[PDB]
């Protein structure tokens, strides 16, 4: 909604001048840093979101999907003040929003985590390689840049089109933690950008991740029911912790 | 004290012969200005097709071993970049041989002040003190038509207080810091002009010897830009491009950069290593690294496209990287960078800064090749200047670029070993001056050579002051490997940060021979400049204890 472009007006204020244990803008020194480490990824605290006003906490755990990419943009509006430039780097910085509780484990989950951005933990388990999703579409001409998808695609061209890497990794939940009697149910985890290549097998790990879904996805043939899949596309990545 | 022209046309009339000449004409020593200087020279004698004989001398001891040895039918002689210190009359000594004597020695110099002994009493020169100072240099003047050739008991105490009247501020002269004036080459091509000779290669060997010496000073190089760029003016391959053309194709004005090998190596490492910015930018502090890439990241350049080799940069990078810098280096002090600088372009090749070509050159120098084993490495020295003469030719460039990859290389020894050093903070603050030693430090074969040791100098006189409040200080510095506790301690200069009010004139060429007259400990200025001496580590210590004490500055 264009009421939400309005939260944007709040949120960068969030996202500069706010300051924490007796002045020196934290978010100020992680623009700096990436800024020069320029690894793209912004990182913003729950815990200072959630203390300047819940009503925003709120939204994280109600529909974090459209409001990371208001918020990202943002982001890249403050970047681009403070440094005049990165329209040559990388032109879209997805923010990796630290610690979510919840803290909802693996084998507790609903349908009331669909769409709601939750944290995950657990043991990796081996790891696909690293293959290049379509993402953004763009050609020459010749109808114009088609956005596909997360993940759908329907309903191919290429000239210049901007890949970023895809990997699948499926966690399993920690053998430690393991009520007597129950075997270790496990979730798909997809991971984006620079999150790949950040886990390894053996390896506990923290995820924000939100739960999705599509598509049936497929079974139709031994379910009996209209059954999804589980996938949680991910957001950030912590060791243990 | 002569007409260029007319010394030019003596050097003429002694010269053609049969068998003839004969003349040498020594080029010395490891400064890259007597390259510049005895090629443009060279060429001007093959011009005329007059034969010569071309010594590369490397130790001021070492020039007696020559003179004395090897000369029977040569009565022109020619020398380059010694003698404005010590006379080589007494030093060689001449014994006058037939006035209108026989031989003339031609010396070159650069430095100064002039010997005494050497403008005044004509005898193996034929000074090339002009036009410099001139000046007057009326001390010199009173040196000596007062001095020679000197009731009567006041007149004879009247008489010797006059003498020592003159003593005095004669006293005052000679002893004095080693500071040049111009570049020999810039003299050489003053002479050249005047016989009529515009040649291109040789105006580029004129560029290549003003910008010998920037590393260190200017110090009126500041004011030669008009004598040159007037001269680029003088010329031109043609009105417009009409690109490129293969020939024709020469040297151009470009804003230049004290940044190290922009064109022949990658950015970031450019940066990174350059000499000026390693001081303001605290490079050597991981603290002060990052500011690096907060520049970067102030240009919007990748730290991915930073990292490439300068040739494959993007295109739109290149056509701002004379703008970005404007619009950036400017908020980090780092303003004073972009000179008007003279680059010569190949063509198909590539193209060459001025500077950079002249870090090529100094790379060849010490690499890419009990006395006994120091004469056969000065004589590894001696080849290896061929080696470095080489790559001034046009005609062999694949040779020129075994220089850069060597350049390169020595500056990330002499980086690395840099920052080896102020880690431990091994600065000496004491109390008149400055004063350092390596002890210890990897591969110090790369330190041997003097030169070596006046960038590494440079670089770390550089580096500790910005300024950096107070007081330059001129830097000591010392290293060993071999040839038994050799420890070669050069002298150094102070730096001021583009703004140079004095010339401050090194003092330490008169504080060596002071102790040289003392108890002369195992000190050695075998190498042929006033600033660089040897010393045993068994007599170092006493050698620095007698260097802090007394302080002439």
């Amino acid at each position: 909604p264009n009421v939400s472009r309005t939260i944007a007006r709040e949120l960068k204020s969030f996202l500069l001048e706010y300051t924490d244990e007796t002045g020196r803008s934290v978010y100020g020194a992680r623009i700096r840093t990436l800024g020069e480490m320029n690894s793209e990824s912004l990182e913003v605290n729950y815990r200072h979101l959630a203390e300047s006003k819940a009503i925003l906490a709120l939204f994280l755990a109600k529909c974090p999907e459209e409001m990371l990419k208001i918020f990202d943009l943002v982001a890249m509006e403050a970047t681009e003040l403070h440094y005049p430039d990165y329209a040559r780097i990388h032109s879209e910085i997805h923010v990796r929003i630290s610690d979510f509780p919840t803290i909802y484990s693996l084998r507790e989950l609903r349908e009331s985590n669909l769409s709601s951005l939750v944290r995950v933990t657990g043991v990796v388990t081996r790891r696909t390689g690293v293959f290049p999703q379509l993402k953004y579409v763009k050609f020459n001409c010749l109808l114009g840049p088609f956005f596909q998808d997360s993940n759908e695609e329907i309903r191919v061209n290429g000239e210049k089109t901007v890949y970023r890497n895809y990997q699948r990794v499926t966690l399993q939940e920690a053998p430690g933690t393991v009520p007597p009697g129950r075997l270790p149910r496990h979730r798909e985890v997809i991971l984006l950008a620079d999150l790949v290549d950040v886990s390894k097998p053996g390896e506990e790990v923290e995820v924000t991740g939100i739960y999705k879904n599509n598509y049936d996805g497929n079974l139709n043939a031994k379910n009996g029911f209209p059954v999804f899949a589980t996938i949680i596309e991910a957001n950030s990545i912590k060791r243990r912790e | 004290i002569s007409q260029f022209s007319e010394a030019y046309n003596k050097i003429l009339r002694n010269s053609s012969s049969h068998s003839s000449c004969q003349l040498v004409i020594f080029v010395s020593c490891l400064n890259i200005d007597a390259l510049c200087a005895t090629k443009m020279l060279s060429l001007l004698f093959k011009k005329q097709l007059v034969q010569s004989q071309i010594v590369p001398i490397f130790g001021y001891s070492e020039l007696r071993r020559h003179y004395s040895q090897l000369d029977d039918n040569i009565n022109s002689l020619l020398l380059v970049g010694f003698g404005g210190v010590i006379d080589l009359e007494a030093f060689l000594e001449i014994d006058p041989q037939e006035q209108s004597f026989r031989r003339d020695i031609y010396v070159l110099d650069a430095h100064r002040p002039w010997n005494l002994d050497n403008i005044f009493g004509s005898q193996i020169i034929q000074c090339f003190d002009d036009g410099t100072v001139d000046d007057t240099l009326g001390e010199q003047k009173e040196a000596y038509y007062k001095l020679l050739e000197l009731n009567d008991l006041s007149k004879r105490k009247q008489r010797k207080k006059q003498i020592h009247e003159y003593e005095g501020v004669l006293e005052e002269y000679y002893s004095q810091g080693t500071t040049v004036v111009n570049s020999i080459s810039a003299q050489i091509y003053s002479l050249l002009s005047a016989i009529g000779e515009t040649n291109l290669s040789n105006l580029w060997l004129n560029i290549l010897g003003t910008t010998s010496l920037d590393i260190a000073y200017a110090q009126v190089y500041n004011r030669l830009y008009p004598l040159l760029q007037d001269e680029v003016k003088r010329l031109t391959p043609s009105s417009r491009n009409s690109v490129k053309t293969p020939d024709t194709l020469t040297l151009n004005i470009q804003p230049d950069y004290y940044l190290f090998l922009l064109r022949h190596s990658s950015l970031y490492d450019s940066f990174y290593y350059s000499n000026y910015v390693n001081a303001k930018l605290s490079l050597w502090n991981e603290n002060g690294k990052k500011r690096l890439h907060k520049m970067f990241a102030r240009m919007g350049i990748p730290l991915s496209t930073a990292q490439e080799t300068w040739l494959y940069m993007d295109h739109s990078i290149k056509r701002e990287l004379g703008i970005i810098f404007d619009k950036n280096l400017d908020r980090y002090g780092l303003q004073d960078i972009i000179r008007d600088g003279f680059v010569r372009t190949l063509g198909y090749r590539g193209s060459i800064s001025a500077s950079e070509f002249v870090e090529a050159l100094t790379a060849l120098l010490e690499v890419g090749n009990s006395a006994q084993k120091l004469t056969n490495l000065r004589k590894r020295w001696v080849s290896n200047f061929w080696l470095s003469w080489d790559a001034l030719d046009d005609r062999k460039v694949e040779l020129l670029n075994r220089g850069i990859q060597l350049a390169q290389d020595l500056q990330r020894a002499i980086f690395n070993t840099g920052v080896a050093i102020l880690e431990k903070k091994l600065i000496k603050h004491l109390r008149i001056y400055r004063l350092c030693v390596l002890q210890d430090g990897p591969d110090l074969d790369l330190y041997r050579n003097p030169l070596t040791l006046l960038r590494l100098g440079n670089w770390l006189i550089e580096c500790c002051a910005e300024s950096e409040d107070k007081q330059l200080l001129p830097m000591v510095l010392a290293s060993i490997d071999e040839n038994t506790d050799t420890y070669l301690v050069a002298g150094l200069t102070p730096r001021y940060p583009r703004g140079t009010k004095k010339p401050i004139l090194n003092n330490f060429s008169m504080a060596f021979q002071q102790i040289t007259a003392e108890t002369d400990a195992k000190v050695r200025i075998d190498n042929f400049e006033s600033s660089i001496i040897e010393i045993r580590r068994e007599d170092l210590s006493p050698f620095l204890e007698k260097l802090t004490l007394s302080g002439l500055l």
